[PDB]
């Protein structure tokens, strides 16, 4: 196990800890394009679930 | 003046720029979302158009014996007027100017022969009478009278499809004022409370706008005209 | 008197050089973002030219027969116009800048020969009318009658595409109203409690500074002249 | 009067003594925020400037026939002017001090003659017009006509370039309030909600400071003349 796994420097990765930030902003991304959240508050939780 | 287009480029560049509607090159709202637009901004336009008077358009109504009561519609045009139910319409317009319902407020009625006919003077006999705002009423139809109706008109309704209406004919001084409006509509709609303060701003952006144009009178609002009662009342 | 190039240069090492929408060497704004600043910069200086009387330009329009309205648009002009749409162009522009179609309001009207028409006058039977803020109506065209109309003109619109105007002519004194209103727009598109509160600052800054403009008439906006109706009344 | 590197020095040992854009021995701003300072510094001398009539400055045009607005550009310029384009240049100056387009507000014309000529007097035929701030327009351009325009004049627009200005002209009494601006424009850049309460003391100091220099007219803003209404009048 080393410290890449976990996570990696890009966003976006394979990192264990890049895999969750993705999938979190997915669902927020998916009620995004539904039209429910404005671009201010779909950033503000995605930062607070960091 | 502008095609509808530009409105969504300017609404996408513009207030709903960091909105889920819009296209992720930022040029464009969703199509499915266009409809909510466009019935947003066909309100906007009628608010202006109600506080300012920019428009002012006139029709031609034909007196029709046995008939007292013309109702200013689209199904009584010659251009729009279905012969299986009217048997001759009485509102005359052009092809390329169909006539489109736009009525508002009317100021001034002119017969054919030039003489002002007065509206809603109960005491006197030869007025005209408005039992609807758009509604016109003559007590007398005579055998070749012809009426002009000069009215407070709004801006023909936009439409989507391509035989309707694409362009927008609005002073250039009020488009942050469209803008606003249309802003506090979609704010509005979403019922997040963080999005209901954003909405108040925009509305109260919007009125701003509308009274700093009354206040310097950058649509020519205010009219004056040459006194004629020192005349009449014969001071001399 | 600069390119519209200094103005991203400007705003990059001047209001927006913390936000995100600069390059990396704070020396320009991103191309993804350009028609952005567009907007924002039309909509500040229409602001800007309707609360002072800035700029004056006049236009020559040649009456034609069968013609009544006017409207005082591009594609009218002799200038920049389609030959096939329109076969006589009646807008003179055959020297200096094209017509840039920046009608705001008219001021007054002078005939040919030199005297002065009544405008808006509904009294007068001679006084032309303006159904339209951007529209003039004649109600009498004449075999030669050419009429020029004064008008305060709004500043010519920006655009960053191929053959557009991209030069800015403002008094230098409103540069700082110009930067606060577009980061105004800016800051109050992103939605964000801690922007909004941002965003009202400079919006009262931008008010603040065109007050400090009235208090001490920087441009020059009052107008005086000797007193001429003491010769007029007689009173000698 | 003193350079622009001393200004730097002050600033770094000054109001953003505290600031990451200073060099580790205090003595200098950080070379890549160097024109960061320059924008900022340039608009805080035109507001100076423009509340204070500080700087009085004349220029002479000549009058050229067949020319009636007379634009106060550069390019008009003897010593700037490019031949390609610019048939002989009206606007006269000396190698040593160019004109530089620092015009805010005309305040008196003279002609060669010594004759006052009226401004912006619509009601007299020989006066002269203003339709632009930095605009003059003679509607009589005579053979050997020659106009000189006293105005009010801002400071020199500054630049790290080694053939632009490099030095600051202004009373000493208003350096506190240079810095104030400065400090006020950096601190509001920073979004964070303490960089913007401390923005905001920089700016009320900078306004006191300004009223507090009115108050003891200390710049000899104030002027009184001797009264000549009284021989004029014929009192007598």
């Amino acid at each position: 196990i080393t410290t890449e796994q976990l996570t990696t420097r890009e966003v976006g990765g394979s990192g264990v800890f890049d895999a969750l930030m993705q999938s979190a902003s997915n669902h927020l991304l998916a009620e995004f394009k539904n039209n429910r959240i404005t671009g201010g508050d779909y950033v503000k939780a995605y930062i607070a679930t960091m | 003046m502008y095609y509808i287009e530009e409105l969504f480029c300017r609404l996408a560049n513009g207030v709903l720029n960091n909105t889920g509607i819009v296209t992720d090159d930022r040029g464009d709202i969703e199509d499915d979302s266009k409809p909510f637009i466009i019935v947003a901004a066909n309100e906007a336009l009628t608010r202006l158009h109600g506080r300012f008077n920019m428009r002012n358009n006139n029709v031609v109504v034909e007196m029709q014996e046995g008939r007292t009561n013309y109702p200013l519609l689209a199904k009584y045009a010659v251009q729009s007027y279905d012969p299986n139910e009217v048997k001759c319409p009485f509102i005359m317009d052009l092809a390329g100017e169909k006539f489109a319902e736009d009525v508002i407020r009317i100021l001034e009625v002119y017969d054919d022969k030039g003489r002002r006919r007065p509206l809603n003077d109960r005491n006197n006999p030869c007025s005209l009478f408005t039992p609807r705002p758009n509604v016109l009423q003559n007590n007398a139809p005579k055998a070749w009278e012809v009426l002009n109706v000069m009215y407070q008109a709004k801006h023909p309704k936009l439409s989507t499809a391509e035989d309707g209406y694409n362009e927008i004919d609005i002073p250039d001084t009020l488009d942050p004022a469209l803008d606003a409006y249309i802003a506090y509509r979609y704010y509005t709609s979403l019922n997040t409370p963080e999005s209901s303060a954003k909405a108040a701003e925009y509305l109260s952006f919007y009125d701003s706008i509308c009274r700093e144009v009354v206040e310097y009178d950058l649509t020519s609002d205010t009219e004056v005209d040459t006194n004629t009662l020192f005349r009449k009342r014969g001071w001399r």
